[PDB]
């Protein structure tokens, strides 16, 4: 369990990292940006803080001349 | 949160150690590892290698135990240690698999988290005997007019979907899966059908397309997609039908009704042939081993309709066989045809003749027969089947039908109109009442005057009209299950009015 | 059971397939000649 | 659902980055830890004795 | 959104026989069928919004609570039916003419 305790210590040290998910990873920023761009492209254009408002109209059937008794 | 939950997971996991039974790899090649030692290994028992790959001990030879590898063979070296799990291969089972795509071993591959399965079931359990089963009576509505009319399928029946490549077998299976939506989301429990689609030897892109198609139709919420793609090792493709069969057996034993679709059982047979040949097992016709009929027989026999004493559940099997140039006399097609009850035959000629789906009603048969139909569908389908047989008898003279007998011309016209009725679009299953209404409008001679090319337009318009305005009659037909005389008169009035107003 | 299909006469490439091909070609050569004559007469207008 | 999916994706990326760092650091650290290797030589000897007592 | 009551499209619907207007009557019948299909397609009102579960699943601060507040304050309007009243008046005039002809 002592090896497991050492693993727990390493996990705790990673937890206390002030930079959080930095890990000294130069490609972490690039990978995160690529993932975000892919997610945005898949979901399409959107706004982080906005509401959906729209209006529409429907024209009924136009009158057609028809004479009869 | 992520770090905290990760540490919670790792503290939850316990690194226990214990004794085992182990052996060394004498020779590894082509996914077959010859293992020295491992004296107390059961036949067909899961064993795991040092590299983490799992395996199945098939050949228990005296000097060595031949084990198939569940992965790439590059990770297994000579001298590696093969531990013994101590149990025959088993897969997670339960309602938790619904909506999930899993591999041959039940591991989730859709990236939606672990399966919350609480029960574990083997893959080689014997099929129920003669006594527990009961005669198939409940219909299994596929949503296709041709199938539900001329080749009906009951719950507990092994119906084959046989035909050449690019003919619509996968489309038939997928629309059968889609059609069951109207029963599952409803309230009647004894009508819900849980579909299980097993993909064997198919590229991951095709499986992804199928999963997207199901998700867009809201059919994944009651469907399990067991995937053993072409990239996966041959043992996984061999096991996938059995894993899906066990997943369906869980529903069958608990009184629920499950539908299992073994897509491309021919590819599973090819994988088993590869395993047998690499194990130096003696070959036979077309290099298949002697126990290749056994492979499919002990799999399809697990599809059965249990009696009320055992729960009343069911498991309907829809194997798919990819014939070559329509040769049904080949080894695997003959085996599967002999094992199953009937088959739904698709032909390329009919597919490109405008008859889509390409179901060849002359060759397609159903040994369970009309016993797997509702009373109204049976009533219309007997007449339609007789008339279509009469038409197919006289279909040779259609080229020179102008200078023929009046009876022959009448038969030709009726058969052409019925064939136009049998045509149906893709991913558009029809309710049983809609199908029975269309077939009634056809067989009762309400289309003879109508142009043969205008049947499809008339069919769509009539379906829209009856769904919109005459929903009460369709509901009464569905609830009663039979076209009674009063409903017959009402249908006569409705079809007469719509035919009069069609022009 | 062994069965057959549509358009299997020309697939065999026997006497009947060649006969059918020759008959079709000879008929449609005359039809093309007639259509060319009609088109030329129309184009003269 | 746009925000929900973005947050879920970011959570997954953070999780995989954290586990990558952990798995690339623990092995080298313990390889450089002789003072923990000597006690890891005896984390299981008592466990081995307990296991053999279970066997016997 | 309760559906407006209407009479059955019986043979009297085809009894109009308008001068070069049978196509118009067929188009009206098609419109009625399409309206019935659209009504059957979706329920009377859209599904409710699980604001509590959304906020529980919303890590963002401000962009989520204000979005829910706007959605609650959101009030989509409804279309007008002046053309319906005009067509009703025209039908009333036609009915008066029919009554005079019947007399
Ligand atoms: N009823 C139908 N009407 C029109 N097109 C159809 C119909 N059923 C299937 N198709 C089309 O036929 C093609 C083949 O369908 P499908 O993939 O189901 O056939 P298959 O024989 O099972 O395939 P494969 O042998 O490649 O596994 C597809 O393009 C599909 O869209
Ligand atoms: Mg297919």
């Amino acid at each position: 369990q002592k090896l497991f305790v050492d693993k727990i210590r390493e996990y705790r040290t990673k937890r206390q990292t002030s930079g959080g998910p930095v890990d000294a990873g130069p490609e972490y920023q690039q990978d995160l940006d690529r993932e975000l761009f892919k997610l945005k492209q898949m979901y399409g254009k959107a706004d982080m803080n906005t509401f959906p408002n729209f209006t529409f109209e429907d024209p009924k059937f136009e009158a057609v001349e028809k004479p009869q008794s | 949160e992520v770090s905290s939950i990760l540490e919670e997971r790792i503290l939850g996991a316990d690194t226990s150690v214990d004794l085992e039974e182990t052996g060394r790899v004498l020779s590894i090649g082509d996914g077959i590892a010859r293992v020295h030692g491992l004296r107390n290994v059961q036949a067909e028992e899961m064993v795991e290698f040092s590299s983490g790959l799992k395996g199945m001990s098939l050949n228990l030879e005296p000097d060595n135990v031949g084990v198939v590898v569940f992965g790439n063979d590059k990770l297994i070296k000579e001298g590696d240690i093969v531990k013994r799990t101590g149990a025959i291969v088993d897969v997670p089972v339960g309602e938790e698999l619904l909506g999930r795509v899993v591999d041959a071993l039940g591991n989730a591959i859709d990236g939606k988290g672990p399966i919350g399965s609480k029960t574990r079931r083997r893959v080689g359990l014997k099929a129920p005997g003669i006594i527990p089963r009961i005669s198939v009576r409940e219909p299994m509505q596929t949503g296709i007019k041709a199938v539900d009319s001329l080749v009906p399928i009951g719950r507990g029946q092994r119906e084959l979907i046989i035909g050449d490549r690019q003919t619509g077998k996968t489309s038939i299976a997928i629309d059968t899966i889609i059609n069951q939506k109207r029963f599952n989301d409803g309230t009647d429990e004894k009508k819900k059908l849980y579909c299980i689609y097993v993909a064997i030897g198919q590229k991951r892109s095709t499986v992804a397309q199928l999963v997207k198609r199901l998700t867009d139709a809201d059919a994944m919420k009651y469907t399990i997609v067991v995937s053993a793609t072409a990239s996966d090792a041959a043992p996984l493709q061999y096991l996938a039908p059995y894993s899906g069969c066990s997943m369906g057996e869980y529903f069958r034993d608990n009184g629920k009704h499950a539908l299992i679709i073994y897509d491309d059982l021919s590819k599973q047979a090819v994988a088993y042939r590869q395993m047998s040949l690499l194990l130096r097992r003696p070959p036979g016709r077309e290099a298949y081993p002697g126990d290749v009929f056994y492979l499919h027989s002990r799999l399809l026999e697990r599809a059965a309709k249990m009696n009320d004493a055992f729960g009343g559940g069911s498991l309907t099997a829809l194997p798919v066989i990819e014939t070559q140039a329509g040769d049904v006399s080949a080894y695997i097609p003959t085996n599967v045809i002999s094992i199953t009850d009937g088959q739904i035959f698709l032909e390329t000629e009919l597919f490109y003749k405008g008859i889509r789906p390409a179901i060849n009603v002359g060759l397609s048969v159903s040994r369970v027969g009309s016993a797997a139909q509702t009373r109204a569908m049976k009533q219309v389908a007997g007449t339609m089947k007789l008339e279509l047989a009469q038409y197919r008898e006289v279909a040779a003279f259609a080229q020179f039908g102008s200078d023929l007998d009046a009876a022959t011309q009448q038969l030709l016209s009726r058969g052409v109109r019925l064939t136009e009725l049998l045509k149906q679009g893709q991913y558009a299953p029809m309710a049983i009442e809609e199908q029975v209404a269309v077939i009634y409008a056809g067989v009762r001679g309400y289309l003879d005057k109508l142009e043969p090319s205008k049947i499809t337009k008339f069919e769509n318009a009539f379906l829209s009209h009856v769904i919109s305005q005459h929903q009460a009659l369709l509901g009464k037909i569905r609830a009663d299950g039979k076209i009674s005389e009063e409903t017959d008169a009402k249908l006569k009035e409705i079809v007469t009015n719509f035919l009069a107003g069609f022009e | 059971g062994v069965r057959s299909g549509a358009g299997a006469v020309r697939d065999a490439g026997g006497a009947f397939g060649k006969k059918e091909q020759a008959d079709e070609e000879r008929y449609f050569r005359a039809r093309a000649r007639e259509q060319l004559a009609a088109l030329k007469k129309h184009h003269e207008n | 659902d746009y925000h929900i999916s973005v947050q879920n994706m970011m959570r997954q990326k953070e999780q995989e980055h954290m586990i990558r760092w952990v798995e690339k650091h623990v092995v080298q650290s313990i390889s450089a830890q002789q003072e923990k290797e000597t006690i890891a030589k005896c984390i299981a000897d008592l466990k081995l004795l307990a296991k053999k007592a279970q066997a016997q | 959104r309760k559906l407006a009551l209407k009479a059955i499209d019986w043979v009297a619907f085809g009894e109009i026989i308008p001068r070069n207007q049978k196509a118009i009557a067929n188009s009206l019948k098609s419109w009625n069928e399409t309206l019935s299909t659209r009504l059957a397609a979706l329920p009377e009102k859209p599904p409710a919004i699980d604001w509590a579960y959304y906020k529980a699943t919303v890590a963002k601060a401000g962009l989520v609570d204000d979005f829910e507040k706007k959605f609650n304050a959101l009030k989509v309007p409804v279309p007008e039916d002046k053309y319906t009243a005009l067509v009703d008046a025209e039908e009333q005039e036609d009915v008066k003419r029919c009554a005079e002809f019947l007399s």
